[PDB]
This record gives C-alpha cells, structure tokens and sequence, in this order.
C-alpha cells in the first residue's frame, strides 16, 4: 500500500502513462510501488524509476535554490526584515525534497542495490545513490554534511570502479555517472580539477571507442559525450 | 548557463 | 489549519514566495488558507489565488487530455486490449482535478461571492465560478453534465451582466471574462456562431475606448485583446 | 494550435 493492491505490470504501465502525461508525482509513486514488489527491476523499469524521481526532485531543488536565493538576498546589508516566512517556506520545501531523497535512498537499500548483480544494474543504482546523497548534501548545513557527502563520494566511488572493470567506456551509464560525479567534485567537493580531470578523461575514452559501436550505440554515446562537453567548455 | 547532470 | 495557524499576512508572503518557485500546489494552498481566514481579498490577492488554482487545474487538464486521448484510441477498432489501466489512471486524474474545482468552487460560495461587492471582485470571482464549472464540464460525461454546463453558463452570464453595466469595455477582467466565455460556447456550450460573435463584439468595443487609456492601461488591454484576436484567426 | 483562455 498505498501500491501493494495493483499489480506489479499494471503499476509499470501507468508509470508509463504518468510520463506521457508529464505527472512525476504519480510516476514515482506507481515505480515505488513496482519496487516494493519485490523482484529485479529491468532495464527499461530501472530507466522509469529514475526518470520520475528525477524530475520530482529536480522540480523540488529548482524551487528550493529559488528559495534560497531570496533568503541570502533577505541576509545582506540593507535589506528589510521582512521576518521568518523566507527561511520558513526554504525549509518547507528543503523538508520534503529530504523527504524524496530518503525515499530513493530507502528504495535503493530496501533491496535494489543488494540483489543486483550484473553491473549495469549495479552501477544504475550506486549512481542513483550517489545522486541522492548529492541533493542532500546541496542543502546540508549542518554536523552531518561532512558525512552526506562521504555518502555520495562512497557511492559514486563503487559505481565507478564497477563500470570501469564491467562496462565499455562509451556506455550510457558509464558516461553518465562520470558526468555527475564530476560535477560532485566541481559544486559539493570543492575538487574543480578533479572534476575537469574526470570530464575530460571520460570524453576522450569514450571518443575513442566509438569506432566500435552502431550508428544507433553512436547517438546514444555522442549524447551524454556532448554533456561532458558542455561543462568542460563552462568550467575552462 | 547551469552546468550538466543527467 | 491547516493554514489556521498561520497568519494572514505570512500566507500572502508565502503564496507570492511560491509563485516565484513556480511551487503552484503550495501557492494555492497558502491562498486556500487565506481566504478562510474571512477577510476580503484585495486585487492582488485575488490574482494570486486566480494564479495559484489556474496552473494547478491547467497541469490536471492538460494530463487529462493525454490519457483520455490514449483511453480514445484503446477504445478504436483494431486495437489491441490493455486491460483497465489506461480508464482507472484517467479516472484518478480526472477525481483529483474534480477536487480541486470543487474546492474552489467552495471558496467561491463560502464566502467570496456573497462578501464581493465592488463589480471589480464580484466580476472577478464570478468568472472563476464559469471557469470551475467550464473544467468539471470538460471532463463530464454523465447525467449531471447539462447542469454543469448551466452552472458555468449562469455564473459567467451574471458577471457578463455586471461587467457590462460597471466596467469599461477595455478593463482586463470584463476582457478575461469574455475571452473565456467565447471559449465556453465554442468548446463546451457547441455554440460557436455565439463564441465567434462575441469575441468579436468585445474586440472591437475595446478597440474603440483604447484612446481612453494610459500608455500602461493600453498595454493590459490590448494583450487580453490580442487573445480574443487569437481565437478568432483560429475559428474563423 | 490550442484556443486562448485567460
Ligand atoms: C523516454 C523515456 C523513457 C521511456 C523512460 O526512457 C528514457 C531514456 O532511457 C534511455 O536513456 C537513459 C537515460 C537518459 C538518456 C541520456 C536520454 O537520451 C535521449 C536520447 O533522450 C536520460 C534518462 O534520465 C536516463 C533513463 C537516465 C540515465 C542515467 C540514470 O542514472 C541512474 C545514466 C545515464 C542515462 C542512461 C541510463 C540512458 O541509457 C534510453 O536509451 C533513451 O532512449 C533514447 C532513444 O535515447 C530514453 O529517452
Ligand atoms: C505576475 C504574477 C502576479 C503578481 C500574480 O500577477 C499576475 C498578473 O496580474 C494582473 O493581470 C491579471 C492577470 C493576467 C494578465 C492577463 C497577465 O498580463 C501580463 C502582462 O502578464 C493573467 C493572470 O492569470 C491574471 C491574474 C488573471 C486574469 C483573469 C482572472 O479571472 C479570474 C481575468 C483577466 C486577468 C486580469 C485579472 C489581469 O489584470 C497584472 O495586471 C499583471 O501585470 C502586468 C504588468 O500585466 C500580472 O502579471
Ligand atoms: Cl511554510
Ligand atoms: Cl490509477
Ligand atoms: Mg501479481
Ligand atoms: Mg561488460
Ligand atoms: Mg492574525
Ligand atoms: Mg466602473
């Protein structure tokens, strides 16, 4: 519950319904239940799972960094008090995107990560879990940031040396976690060399092993490349 | 302008 | 509650902190518990709860349209059965976005309406009561759908006549109400000869008091005039 | 494409 009387196909193709009609909210919710099922997620089930909680926190860190940025403008000198209703509402909205993270978090070790044994799995979910330690540490101001982001340096760490040893250097997910781990260094690890490094040396790998892939694997590998490049060509 | 994540 | 507890002035803050965030759930519910609090709404307090419900309604609209236009074609000859997923997922959509007119058609009655007595509120919250009513009749299909539709009809029939005798043929709002009752006859009512003929008449009764007008007045009138113009290059 | 409502 609220999932556990629907049918596992039958929460999977209304997650499929909730992204055609753009209802995150409503995706989350119904891949939540999936999971709780029981068994292994597939491929294309691991892709709706992501793609919902992505965009629900997504849409949740947006409105959170609007927040925040009206609350350090309300700090400066010269500013009017205009009382607790900022640092208020930022918390509100900072309360449930925690919220959201914990329930992902809670997902991936109850029990994604453990039964999953072939490394595109495996990395998927340590990258998710990276990812979700990631947001919290956006908003961690506290005793346990320092921890918040061990948590999301560990995880990340793990899927990275999976996908090194397990996965071709073009591979979607492969590139993918690269990206965002670089970007950890950049933004939360204060490690902006680290994250060039990161960016460029997964460009150039996977530049170099696309000779090997269809016209198809091409477009998908070329994608997420040309992310890398974009943060490469914004950080130097 | 903001950086990329995926 | 469960806005009782915060204070009036901290909701107003908060819905236009919310706005800012695009978070229109959480505008709509700090206006919710706004009105409650008994007090009239002033003009910008109005357009904030008109804001705050129009894009929470118009994101459940809009993802009603894409189920029901997959329920349509699944109910097409040739093809091939889903079983129940597709009605009951536009059903949950279709329940939650009733909710949410029915909420604001309770603001409405208790106590917008009877308290409004300046045309500029009483008009206002009139074409809210036509634009609710009009959303439950989009998705209406049952034995209650004629009196729907004659709710909606009634409410913006009343604030058509009040605009008409105390409004200036260009003020927003008397230009809003009569965008959206055109849209009315057009869409819901099967009237389009009736929608054509007013958007029309309201056009160019504006156009002819436009010399009346400010540089900022011009301005606000002549982009809900555009709207009418919109209609009707796209029905004509 | 969509008629304007306001
Ligand atoms: C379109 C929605 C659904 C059906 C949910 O699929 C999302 C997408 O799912 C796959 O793409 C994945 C994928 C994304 C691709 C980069 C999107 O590519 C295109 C061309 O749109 C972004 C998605 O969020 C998703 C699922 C996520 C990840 C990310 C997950 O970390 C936990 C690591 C990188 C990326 C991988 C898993 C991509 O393979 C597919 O290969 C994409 O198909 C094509 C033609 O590119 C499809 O759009
Ligand atoms: C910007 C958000 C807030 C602060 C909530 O205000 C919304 C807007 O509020 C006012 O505009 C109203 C208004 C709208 C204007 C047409 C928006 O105009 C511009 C230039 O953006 C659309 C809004 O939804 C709103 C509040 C609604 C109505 C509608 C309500 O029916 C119940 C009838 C027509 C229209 C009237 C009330 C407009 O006066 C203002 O005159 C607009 O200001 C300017 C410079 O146009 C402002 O964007
Ligand atoms: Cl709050
Ligand atoms: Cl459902
Ligand atoms: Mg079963
Ligand atoms: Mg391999
Ligand atoms: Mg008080
Ligand atoms: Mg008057």
């Amino acid at each position: 519950g609220a999932m556990g009387s629907m049918e596992r196909a039958s929460l999977i193709q209304k997650a499929k319904l909730a992204e055609q009609a753009e209802r995150y909210e409503d995706m989350a919710a119904f891949m939540k239940g999936a999971v709780e099922k029981g068994e292994e997620l597939s491929v294309e089930e691991r892709n709706l799972l992501s793609v919902a909680y992505k965009n629900v926190v997504g849409g949740q860190r947006a409105a959170w960094r609007v927040l925040s940025s009206i609350e350090q403008k309300s700090n400066e000198e010269g500013s009017e008090e205009k009382g607790p209703e900022v640092r208020e509402y930022r918390e509100k909205v900072e309360t449930e995107l925690q919220g959201v993270c914990d329930t992902v978090l809670g997902l991936l070790d109850s029990h994604l990560i453990k039964e999953a044994g072939d490394a595109e799995s495996r990395v998927f979910y340590l990258k998710m879990k990276g990812d979700y330690y990631r947001y919290l540490a956006e908003v961690a101001t506290g005793d346990d940031k320092k921890r918040i982001i061990d948590s999301a340096r560990s995880a990340y760490q793990e899927a990275m040396d999976i996908s090194k040893k397990e996965m071709p250097p073009t591979h979607p997910i492969r590139l993918g976690l690269a990206l965002n781990f670089s970007v950890f260094h950049y933004e939360i690890a204060n490690s902006p060399e680290e994250a060039i490094s990161l960016a460029k040396t997964t460009f150039d790998e996977a530049m170099a092993d696309l000779h090997t892939l269809s016209e198809d694997s091409y477009k998908d590998s070329t994608l997420i490349m040309q992310l890398l490049r974009d943060n490469l060509t914004l950080w130097t | 302008k903001r950086r990329k994540s995926v």
